[PDB]
RNA sequence: CGCGGGGUGGAGCAGCCGGUAGCUCGUCGGGCUCAUAACCCGAAGGUCGUCGGUUCAAAUCCGGCCCCCGCAACCA
RNA sequence: CGCGGGGUGGAGCAGCCGGUAGCUCGUCGGGCUCAUAACCCGAAGGUCGUCGGUUCAAAUCCGGCCCCCGCAACCA
RNA sequence: CUUGAGUCUCGUAGAGGGGGGUAGAAUUCCAGGUGUAGCGGUGAAAUGCGUAGAGAUCUGGAGGAAUACCGGUGGCGAAGGCGGCCCCCUGGACGAAGACUGACGCUCAGGUGCGAAAGCGUGGGGAGCAAACAGGAUUAGAUACCCUGGUAGUCCACGCCGUAAACGAUGUCGACUUGGAGGUUGUGCCCUUGAGGCGUGGCUUCCGGAGCUAACGCGUUAAGUCGACCGCCUGGGGAGUACGGCCGCAAGGUUAAAACUCAAAUGAAUUGACGGGGGCCCGCACAAGCGGUGGAGCAUGUGGUUUAAUUCGAUAACGCGA
RNA sequence: UGAGCCUUGAUGUGUAGGAUAGGUGGGAGGCUUUGAAGUGUGGACGCCAGUCUGCAUGGAGCCGACCUUGAAAUACCACC
């Protein structure tokens, strides 16, 4: 996330840009992930579980949507 | 002491404590300050405010060097990350570059075990 | 409460000076619903204070109050294992009240003989920026300052 | 006996020119705290071992004495 | 017999100068606690084995005795 | 004889296996520079490391281990498992057409092999992580959880071990039975007029029909409808234990009882209740305030004790029946 | 990089105060064309009031007992 302040650019704006860049990188997230050792099994489980959740969100909810709430 | 116009601010931002170190562009440290040093302990020094004040202190310390331009290198995850740089800006250096320098391995060493809480 | 915020009840201004704040102060002072005695005491305090500092009765009182009003107070969140006192900006209605209460407390404490006299003394102290109420205010501020990291 | 350190607030470590008279833990009050400690604020405790003098500044520089240290030498 | 440790609050471990006379669990007291083993506050329990003396400080240093230890040596 | 089974031709995708190289990031240590009082850690602390100059920061070096992003309910493998890049050796799968062989097939007790992690042996290696161990906390205690360190081990070579919730808790092979939405990898045609259009094969994720099922659910990848072969079960405990055998350096594995004992034990779903599960909401529940009780004296009721008797009851009881 | 020394320079806030008074003795005017007061500032110290001093400019005056004070002028001076 290397950044250079442009000529006649505000500080705040620059900071914001930097933040955005960082977010894009996913650096903080990566750091968080590597704080502690995740057993392979655990890693697998999370990934599959997450996937399942995503699938549920996509399809079941869509089905629900077809019918009106009131 | 020899005055220097341009330098780097290294911001080591941990979860527990922020450390700000102003150095010349070559690597040689001019001054440093910490949230733990600024009169904050435990709960207090792991905060953005603490980090900011550390930064301020650091800035104050490198007054005699007469530093105008400054590039910032931000390391680690923490509260003292955005706040610290803001503080630095306030203190009145022309911030030139804002770099992230967190050490991310490309899967290298095994981290320590996960805490059971 | 949980359900509904309610509008603060109507307060009549005192007969002598025609002030809401004064009335409030008198009420605060009062004990056992003996309002009249309390108001008399307040009046006495004012008069003596006026004599001492010059100015007016009301103006002097206001000035005194001003030196004991807190910009910031603290409250206990305690989200962690140990308790964290957090500062909070204390609102116009509340700040005025707090100062008055503190003053009253100081008066109660004080070693002088008559209540009114004590009150007057307290007021004077406040005006000058020494005494008990002022000290309390300082302490309150100090605590906030200490815990400024939390926001 | 001779010679190098110096002698303090309940103990301890106090900024070459004599005008600064402390900091830690401690005890009490309060603030916050579930607690306790940590944390914040403030408060009582001196002689500067002593006797004197150079000088308005003196414990703060010197003359002697009492001790604590350290010295290294001695002993029919 | 001789020689090294010393002899206490219901048991135990108590700060080289004799002026400090305890801490743990225990019993009572009261609210915490959905319940206590609670956290926290306070309260009754001595002789310092004993007989004496150096001294205003003594159990606290010494002379003897009774025991608990430990000693290592002995035994026709 | 050619429909099953196999062989040949050309391609295809792949973390399939074995061997040997190499790359970059990051951690650790070493040497040196800059620099100055903290660092570290937690819920909060402390142990620990620091003025003998740590932490931070820059330069150079060493060494080990693992491969960010790509990366996907993606791929490959009989299962175990397999993930940077390159080369060498090497196994399987699938498709396209043809050509050939001509039932050569399926299953398999014994038998043989492969078989995560930990563990064992001998020899290397050792950065990080970390059983054991030590200290610091926490606690009534804390031989734990948390913190600071930390050795076997993890890594490599060659042997052994032979087990795991080794799971899809679902043996293998073949045939047949409505559909939809994808993913991946081929391939035929079509103006690819464009990322497309219409098919046809392989593997694969989810939903769901008939049917099946104790229900939950399964549902063309069956737990449906059938056939072939094998493995295995016969109430719970005792027990996957003892004895004996076989195997193993050992740890142990494997095979596998009985007495005695209970009238249950179990599975799925149901209604509640509960949760230091989750969401939404309320109440002087807290918060914000004011005044009390707990200390005092007395009144009064109760417990207790006392008494010849201190009447009996209440114990959301205790100025209560009274 | 430490550290002496012949020497010639600087250095010194009790409050009274012209304000950054170390002390003794000889003393009432020392310096000024081998260039005096005012101005520009380069480097030092610092109790932020100022003090010493380099080079430039300027060319005919600044500082004395003073009023105070336990002690009087860095008016010249030697001793340290």
């Amino acid at each position: 996330p290397v950044i250079k302040v442009r000529e006649n650019e505000p500080f705040d704006v620059a900071l914001r840009r930097f933040k955005r860049s960082c977010e894009k990188a996913g650096v903080l997230a990566e750091v968080r992930r590597r704080e502690f050792y995740e057993k392979p099994t655990t890693e697998r489980k999370r990934a599959k579980a997450s996937a399942v959740k995503r699938h549920a969100k996509k399809l079941a909810r869509e089905n629900a949507r077809r019918t009106r709430l009131y | 002491r020899k005055q220097v116009s341009d330098g780097v601010a290294h911001i080591h931002a941990s979860f527990n404590n922020t450390i700000v170190t102003i150095t010349d562009r070559q690597g040689n440290a001019l001054g440093w300050a910490t949230a733990g040093g600024s009169g904050f302990r435990g709960s207090r020094k792991s905060t953005p405010f603490a980090a900011q004040v550390a930064a301020e202190r650091c800035a104050d310390a490198v007054k005699e060097y007469g530093i105008k331009n400054l590039e910032v290198m931000v390391k680690g995850p923490g509260p003292g990350r955005e706040s610290t740089i803001r503080a630095l800006n306030a203190a009145g250096f022309r911030i030139t570059n804002i770099t992230d320098v967190t050490p991310i391995p490309h899967n290298g060493c095994r981290p320590p075990k996960k805490r059971r809480v | 409460p949980r359900r509904r915020v309610i509008g603060q009840r109507k307060i009549l201004p005192d007969p002598k000076f025609g002030s809401e704040l004064l009335a409030k102060f008198v009420n605060i002072l009062m004990v056992d619903g003996k309002k009249s005695t309390a108001e008399s005491i307040v009046y006495s305090a004012l008069e003596t204070l006026a004599q001492r500092s010059g100015k007016s009765e009301l103006e002097a009182f206001e000035v005194a109050l001003e030196n004991v009003r807190p910009t910031v107070e603290v409250k206990s969140r305690r989200v962690g294992g140990s308790t964290y006192q957090v500062p909070v900006e204390v609102r116009p209605v509340r700040r005025n009240a707090l100062a008055m209460r503190w003053i009253v407390e100081a008066a109660r404490k004080r070693g002088d003989k008559s209540m009114a006299l004590r009150l007057a003394n307290e007021l004077s102290d406040a005006a000058e920026n020494k005494g008990t109420a002022v000290k309390k205010r300082e302490d309150v501020h100090r605590m906030a300052e200490a815990n400024k990291a939390f926001a």
